């Protein structure tokens, strides 16, 4: 038995390795909240009227530029959007780089460079680190943990049928930008990475209709929307209708995706969230949220229903209707 | 730019005429499609689940990597190793769901693990850059493809031949489609109308199917890829059929001749030679396939080595129904490796692995 | 065969540069040599097969 | 200019990187208490009558398994003694993997039942992660993110004049051991790792003589002994006084590091703890640690002095003095 | 020249087992034939050069 | 365990003793010890700051690293390349400070850096492990090295004969210490008492340093390596000093015999022929060399191979005091390099890259 690329895709492949391996050898895993085997963005620990968020995220992004972004802004991009999906304000960052003998005083240099940038857009402080440096020709690895403070924490099991479900962006736009690169693919208006914090979002429709009315929360990441949505379904037990036209997409993303043939729904997003709202709260949740900077292009895609518990049914911009499937794991164009 | 092709309107309309049709038809209409294109069309936008249950839409044998014989790949394989012997290495090009198809022997990535030099590439063109970077080795290209891929192959080796290139080979594996199609009348696959693949007509054209509907009477639509093409074509068969009409209708006409394009067709002509070719799981098919003729036998990866491939390799592995899922005889679902041991990313049969592979559209996709 | 549709916006020789929705790339026109800036084609694996009417 | 296998030992060239790059490029590095810039064995966050502690640690140790211990127990080891040398109590671990395509699943479940025993051990729960798969050659990294909570935190700049010094065992068991078996170096009784985790030794000390008593703490890991002390002088600007014939060092150890070449004290251990405590309470500590088990071989090894602030001077066994250098990084034997 | 002593355990030949307290370490007594068990040899470079006395 | 000679008591009168000589001592008296072993022994326990303002002990040419010609580590590295060109790959063995030796032309380590195979080894056996592992290839180990290092390699040369060994060659670089000292005496070197080097002296036993006591009147004392043995040698040396005796004492007596060794001395003379030799940044030394006499000439991969090393390859970076600390004459830290772009790790000098340097002594131990 080896371990495969899939295995830490995020898809149902990694699903597996978690669920046969990871938390079937760990038996202590839980400190008075959400804890490991709820898989959730992130863990709770009650901590008086309040709850401490706690989360942890390796990144190994490659190239560790590329358009729109770099591992750098994304390795506090990708925390503190954990801690925001879990319902906690972000309070601090811990840095571990592991760098590759070698690599170029500048390229560290600038990669921190933009992790300050980003972290005092939050803000948020990196208030401890670490660095280790190997031979492995590696270039570099940027694992980053997060604690936050959440007055009322939100879970991937909050789901209520009748719930509406919204996303603050268009999707696709990190994951296919980063493919196009690779295989060369040009642009009229270059197509870039989404990568941000979006703890500004979130705090936007909550600030708007209250804690108690953001029921789910999850940040597309690996394996994208279809995987974020599979996830929560999965876990709240209810069943999710999403229509494939009101989902935004870009046309350079929906262009590219067909060329290199993936849907831009399994792909990674670094700068959106996913949200399940009251259904009577959608339309302010959709408007606050398209009130913020990186919330303009947000959307209802769907609603949370009774049937096809723990499935995502699709409704196709013909009307038809099929499941929208939680990719294996990394998608190949 | 051809919304209407997509429109939701235009589908809910051609879903009522379809639906208001089939309530007052006896029996079940069964309509094939032969193009892996198509059967993404239909499942990725779900036109099965507004389909009525008179009404069945099947997929046949659209897809040009499934049907490669094992023994050509492994034969490349073969010929790859007989190089690193006799120190010529080689540059062999693939495409990317071809790279990984299983075979009895290993499959192209197999190979690549044994240090071997295989390239994915997404076109001829590819492999052709890679024959003028790479002047001190030979670079071969795997061939296979219905005759929407033939021409781009027949045409590269035009400007191959004016060039005077010699590192520029291929092991063709051509496939022609009209032809499967009669053997699978022959063979009592059940279908009362038959969608046309788009691409390979915008190829061959509207006259390259007659010959069929002249010898057997079933009526033919040339369809293109967008929702409503599918949709429309359905219509127009299910017509056809109540109505005891039985001719061809070109319904994308807004991309095909209906002579075609004569251009490719010399173009192909010119180096290719229909000849007797197996299709994996299917069985031979007489006049189905495409070899290089005498004259550019130079082009040919197999005229430059002989290797001898061991006889009565299996087609496919214990369990595997690709064979029938090709005829349009089963689903994937009807398989027991589906989704279990066999899914895109661990593949038992070929099938699956192919990006027009009905199994892997099926699967990818989340049929209900 | 993906084939995609895209608007030519450039010809030269059998080289052409179409536009799939903002993501332009190279394509040989040896099948669709009648190909003109302004045309839409069908693409498959890099080559032009036929035009839109 | 390059990144060397240096500016990642843990000595003073990657203290220059700290110092060059880094926390020269980081510009938002603090939540409230301990921050980034003190270089700490953690960072403390103000959070009411009590402070949480914060730390995140990389692991790259190779070979993955090796006499006494593995990378698991090494992950859990060195963020609870992190947290623990902090005066805090662990809370909870974030466990971060990134997995080289091709690894032996036996490898990464073995890895996983040493994490869990050793996590129990405290106990401390593992209440979140994360799991990368690269193809890169690398077998496996893990980060160890933890936060704790401490009434009284410690640092490295609470060394007084007159203060005693000490340490809970032996110096140079770890990284010795794991040298003598990359060179193939036999043993009669095989010189294994101390890996393990010490917060038991600290909480007996602390429950013994009072937090208010212990003036500063340091898991003496990467660069050992010497550069702990180093660390505790500078940041305390007190001077530190240690007499040879008082550290504790095994016999094994000795031998070995004499045919390697390599000084016990630059090198790293993975289960001790260096104390600096009120003079008057140093043998209720000593005799306190004695009493644990891990910590019998405690020994007070000197004094904080007032000369020679910012340097630890060393009192050889024959009566002479020098300097006790912060290695440059790691050993090379 | 690091020179470390140690107490020879086996000897076989042109080859020894030293012990450097509780480290072991074969060495070659082509300088000290007349080793043998229970010696105490300096070590340079794995060859012994000389016995205390 | 000979713990007497570590214990902290005995140390403490010793010190007692000398300090007492040296209040009624006139001028200055300094101490030479040619080993590096010794340096380190001094530095390591703190000795010097144990010792009277008018006692001063003082580093030699005691690190047959350092002193290794830079003209015979280009000209291995030369032979490396004219192999490779020659088609065939060597096998080069080096001592890990060696390895890291700098030259104006580069390390044993820019060569690895080449990919080419240089292995670091503890001892020449490793290199005749290597030689019999690999038959398919040529293994040569870069010999330098005081005595006590050139009897191993004699004995291995022994060993290498009988077994009729033909890929086990190696540069001879080895030099002796008793000629050295007396070049820096008609050199001016001050120092009225000298600490001989304990195991050179075990191999070349008291005997080997008597001709420099005879001829000069110098007082030597043969040392061993515990704090105890240096601090005896110093008193021992500060009394024939007062007492205007001129003899040597040997304090090592438990490990030194009068004659020494004369397995090795054979061992050694059997295959090494002593020879004019360069000393890096001291000159070159009188019959202070050991190069292999014309019978085994088939062990010198010199014997094998002709290169023309290039003329006025200067000896040391620009700044390096390495030359002076050698002779006794400068401390490391004089040099201004020392500590600031000088380091072990990333080192200007040969002084500070090597062992037994006294630059890299000073340095890891934090001099004060
Ligand atoms: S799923 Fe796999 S195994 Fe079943 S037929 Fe389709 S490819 Fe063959
Ligand atoms: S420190 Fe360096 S540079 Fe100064 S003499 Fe010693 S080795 Fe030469
Ligand atoms: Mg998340
Ligand atoms: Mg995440
Ligand atoms: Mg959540
Ligand atoms: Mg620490
Ligand atoms: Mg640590
Ligand atoms: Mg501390």
């Amino acid at each position: 038995e080896k371990i495969k690329l899939e295995h830490g895709a995020g898809g149902e492949i990694m699903e597996e390795l978690l669920r046969d391996v990871i938390l079937k050898t760990l038996t202590l895993k839980s400190a008075g909240g959400i804890g490991l085997d709820a898989l959730d963005d992130g863990a709770t620990i009650p901590f008086g009227d309040k709850h401490i968020v706690f989360t942890i995220d390796g990144h190994t992004v490659k190239p560790l530029f590329f358009p729109g972004g770099d591992i750098g802004r994304l390795a506090v991009s990708g925390t503190v959007n954990d801690l925001a999906v879990m319902g906690a304000e972000p309070i601090a960052l811990a840095n571990s780089m592991i760098i590759g003998e070698g690599l170029d005083m500048e390229v560290l240099k600038r990669v921190l460079k933009s992790m300050d940038e980003t972290a005092r857009e939050v803000p948020v402080p990196i208030v401890t680190g670490d660095t280790k440096v190997v031979e492995d020709k590696i270039e570099m690895f940027v694992i980053t943990a997060g604690i936050g403070i959440a007055e009322h924490p939100v879970s991937d099991a909050g789901a209520k049928v009748g719930d509406a479900v919204l996303v603050s962006g268009t999707i696709g736009d990190h994951g296919i930008a980063l493919m196009s690169h690779r295989e060369g693919i040009a642009f009229e208006t270059e197509l870039k990475s989404d990568v941000a914090p979006i703890w500004d979002v979130v705090k936007a429709v909550a600030e708007t209709i209250g804690w108690e009315n953001i029921h789910a929360m999850k940040d597309p990441t690996r394996a994208g929307l279809s995987n974020a949505l599979n996830e929560i379904a999965r876990k709240s037990n209810v069943g999710i209708l999403v229509r494939e036209a009101d989902i935004p997409i870009r046309p350079e993303v929906r262009a590219a995706s067909e060329m290199l043939g993936i849907s831009p729904y399994d792909v990674a997003n670094e700068g959106k969230v996913v949200m399940v709202v009251a259904r009577e709260y959608a339309e302010e949740a959709l408007e606050a949220m398209r009130k913020t900077e990186k919330g303009r292009n947000a959307a209802i895609i769907g609603e949370v229903i009774a049937d096809y518990r723990g499935k995502v049914l699709l409704e196709t911009g013909i009307g038809g209707k099929r499941f929208m499937e939680p990719p294996e794991g990394d998608p190949v164009p | 730019p051809f919304e209407a092709y997509r429109s939701r309107e235009v589908a809910m309309k051609l879903v009522e005429k379809i639906r208001e049709e089939a309530k007052t038809l006896d029996g079940e209409i069964r309509i094939m499609h032969v193009c892996g294109t198509h059967e993404d069309t239909v499942t990725r936008h779900g036109i099965r689940s507004l389909l009525p249950e008179n009404v069945k839409v099947v997929s046949g044998p659209g897809c040009p990597v499934c049907i490669t014989p094992v023994e050509d790949i492994v034969a490349m394989q073969l010929i790859m190793r007989k190089a690193r012997e006799e120190g010529e290495e080689i540059i062999l090009t693939t495409f990317g769901d071809m790279y990984k198809i299983p075979t009895p022997m290993g499959s192209f990535a197999d190979l690549k693990s044994e240090g071997f030099d295989v390239r994915i590439v997404y076109g001829i063109f590819d492999t052709y850059r890679i024959a003028k970077e790479n002047p001190d080795k030979t670079v071969v290209h795997f061939s296979p493809g219905f005759e929407t891929t033939t021409a781009p192959a027949a045409g590269m080796l035009n400007v191959a031949a004016q060039e005077e290139l010699e590192n520029f080979k291929i092991y063709s594996v051509h496939r022609l489609t009209p032809p499967a199609v009669e053997v699978l009348l022959k063979q009592g696959t059940v279908f009362q109308g038959l969608i046309a693949p788009g691409h390979v007509s915008t190829i061959i054209g509207v006259k390259g199917w007659e010959y069929l509907t002249e010898k057997y009477g079933i009526p033919q639509v040339v369809a293109g890829f967008e929702p409503n093409d599918v949709l429309m074509a359905i219509l127009m068969l299910i017509r056809m059929y109540k109505e005891g009409e039985a001719r061809i209708i070109n319904e994308y006409e807004r991309a095909v001749k209906y002579e075609g394009n004569v251009v490719a067709q010399k173009m192909i002509d010119k180096f290719f030679e229909v000849v007797d070719a197996k299709w994996r799981a299917l069985g031979v098919f007489p006049k189905s396939g495409l070899e290089l003729r005498k004259e550019w036998k130079d082009f040919e990866i197999r005229s430059f080595y002989k290797v001898e491939v061991p006889k009565n390799l299996p087609d496919l592995e214990k369990g595997c129904r690709c064979g029938a899922v090709l005829r349009g005889l089963a689903l994937p679902t009807d398989c027991p490796l589906f989704g279990k041991t066999c899914t895109p990313r661990h593949p038992v049969g070929p099938c699956m692995v192919s990006y027009e592979g009905t199994c892997q559209i099926f699967y990818k996709y989340g049929v209900l | 065969c993906l084939a995609v549709p895209g608007k030519v916006i450039e010809v030269n020789g059998p080289v052409a540069v179409v536009d799939f929705g903002g993501v332009k790339r190279e394509v040989r026109l040896d099948l669709m040599p009648d190909t003109k800036p302004g045309d839409w084609v069908i693409v498959h694996t890099g080559f032009a097969i036929e035009k839109l009417d």
